[PDB]
RNA sequence: GAGUACGGUAGAGGGUGGUGGAAUUUCCUGUGUAGCGGUGAAAUGCGUAGAUAUAGGAAGGAACACCAGUGGCGAAGGCGACCACCUGGACUGAUACUGACACUGAGGUGCGAAAGCGUGGGGAGCAAACAGGAUUAGAUACCCUGGUAGUCCACGCCGUAAACGAUGUCGACUAGCCGUUGGGAUCGAUCUUAGUGGCGCAGCUAACGCGAUAAGUCGACCGCCUGGGGAGUACGGC
């Protein structure tokens, strides 16, 4: 994040979005992760976005 | 001068054609002055979810330097296909054409 | 949300971790939070409230 | 006098506050045997506790054992009291719990709800 | 002091279209049979003219979980799904430019929650009025089962709220400590801006309390008050 791996993010890391996430596919809020406010905003929306083409799902039930 | 990162995912069961189709839609960036910055195509995708009753379908993704007519034109064929089935839109303010993810696994 | 059985189990782990996933999910919360509109009136006063209680139990550590 | 067999079928409970319904069906989701905490005879508060829960669960086990049923699916949907007393009476009746699920439905706005009660 | 030109930053600021997933309801169809629902306990109501549950399909309307925060933006009212198009403002850094071009503002001019009104659409959920069942001495209520306007959309009107920080706008000064949202510098630390919160020295206050986001020390202009009722009512004008 910081230093030097990726100074912003987008829907094309699935592997650090999904790892954001909780089991049953809702996002984590930033006080669990310790992370910033602005690249939370990033965050939920790049996961929004990426959710819309069925690259994740919307409920992990569904 | 207006960018635009088309993410495009189209039919299965007819997915053979994402060649022709996809050197059929990339006909007017070059004759409106616009330079194609990035084709991937990685297709046979799962669906997280059933989209009209189906799992799979084949992705693509371009980037496109357009105009009003030409992006219009993109959209009106895509909402009258019927195989579009999905299609989103991501204008940004710079070019990028370095990959998005291909397979960093074997 | 779902559990699994492996191994063939005792019928005490089961039940365990299909509690804790359901905690962890929050049904029970979520259902609870919806028997009854709940006005922006009271949204607002609820949250205040809460935000209240949380700084004082973080100051009460000092 | 019409017989069929099944075998892995699944098992619904319905839990709400008043009540819960416990149902059987086979991977096709048609009816097998069905019971109710109102069926077995409790007729007021008594039909919320978990121990009615547990009552109608092994009875409706009980009955669907007539068509084998060596495994079940069961999957729960709401969160009145006895939303797991209705497992292990199903446990109790001699089947294989295969898995265990909920599907309690969890609108993300939806319609608006009912006002507030004043009591 | 005020403003202009040039790169960037953040944002539910506004408007016009399009598109998503969860859920409720209704209709059709399969399995299946005696209950469902609701309560403090009940009953009305729905069921063998086959209900509730359960599986599949279809129609339609509305709101946009999780992110979400003493969080942000807006003159206020207010503004949360995603995308495209049109568009206002604010923060931030250096240089260059204009050379007092400023503040306030009686009248006037606009914007202004909700409920309400007019014309035309739409109508899933909720729900004034209303019907029935309970409770009660009575119950024109609280509780339960239903349910019409309305809530939604387009255009027009209406001008009101505990429209509140119960605190007019503008400018300058006055010990400190702990957070937090944007941005800068210097070497995780220090400094500096524009907001948003918690304490607190002087000072102030009838007291509560305020205390660099003053209710302290001062200036400029405007609005308003003069015992409680009658009464924000009558008459007149608009
Ligand atoms: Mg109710
Ligand atoms: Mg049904
Ligand atoms: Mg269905
Ligand atoms: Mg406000
Ligand atoms: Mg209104
Ligand atoms: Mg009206
Ligand atoms: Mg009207
Ligand atoms: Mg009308
Ligand atoms: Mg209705
Ligand atoms: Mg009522
Ligand atoms: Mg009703
Ligand atoms: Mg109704
Ligand atoms: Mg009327
Ligand atoms: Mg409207
Ligand atoms: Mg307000
Ligand atoms: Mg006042
Ligand atoms: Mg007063
Ligand atoms: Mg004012
Ligand atoms: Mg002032
Ligand atoms: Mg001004
Ligand atoms: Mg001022
Ligand atoms: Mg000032
Ligand atoms: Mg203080
Ligand atoms: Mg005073
Ligand atoms: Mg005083
Ligand atoms: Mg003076
Ligand atoms: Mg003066
Ligand atoms: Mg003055
Ligand atoms: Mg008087
Ligand atoms: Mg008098
Ligand atoms: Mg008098
Ligand atoms: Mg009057
Ligand atoms: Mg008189
Ligand atoms: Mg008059």
């Amino acid at each position: 994040f910081t230093a030097e791996g990726v100074k912003e993010i987008d829907y094309k890391d699935l592997n650090t979005l999904k790892a954001y996430v909780s089991e049953t596919g809702k996002i984590v809020p930033s006080r669990i992760t310790g992370t910033k406010a602005k690249y939370q905003r990033q965050l939920a929306t790049a996961i929004k976005r990426a959710r819309y083409l069925a690259l994740l799902p919307y409920t992990d039930s569904h | 001068m207006r960018h635009y990162e088309i993410v495009f995912l189209v039919h299965p069961d007819q997915s053979e054609q994402v060649g022709g189709m996809v050197e059929r839609y990339t006909k007017a960036i070059e004759e409106d002055g616009g330079k194609i910055h990035r084709l991937e195509d990685w297709g046979r995708r799962q669906l997280a979810y059933a989209i009209n009753n189906v799992h799979k379908a084949h992705y693509v993704l371009m980037n496109v330097e357009c105009s009003a007519k030409a992006l219009a034109e993109l959209e009106d064929n895509f909402r009258y296909n019927d195989a579009v089935i999905r299609n989103l839109v991501m204008r940004r303010d710079e070019a990028v054409t370095e990959q998005s993810e291909m397979l960093k696994a074997e | 949300p779902a559990v699994k059985v492996k191994e063939n189990e005792p019928f005490d782990v089961a039940l365990r971790r299909f509690k804790r996933s359901c905690e962890k999910a929050g049904v029970l919360a979520e259902v609870r939070s919806r028997e009854f509109y709940e006005k922006p009136t009271a949204e607002r006063k609820r949250k205040a409230a809460a935000a209240v209680k949380r700084h004082a139990k973080k100051v009460q550590r000092e | 006098k019409v017989k069929k067999t099944v075998v892995d079928g699944i098992a619904h409970i319905h839990a709400s506050f008043n009540n819960t319904i416990v149902t059987i069906t086979d991977r096709q989701g048609n009816a097998l045997s069905w019971a109710t905490s109102g069926g077995s005879g409790f007729r007021g508060s008594r039909k919320s506790t978990p121990f009615a829960a547990q009552v109608a669960a092994e009875r409706a086990g009980q009955a669907a054992l007539e068509y084998g049923l060596k495994n079940l699916d069961v999957n729960v949907k709401g969160p009145g009291p006895g939303r797991e007393s209705a497992v292990r009476a199903l446990n109790a009746c001699g089947y294989k719990i295969a898995s265990i699920t909920d599907v309690t439905p969890i609108p993300h706005n939806g319609c608006r709800p009912p006002k507030k009660r004043r009591v």
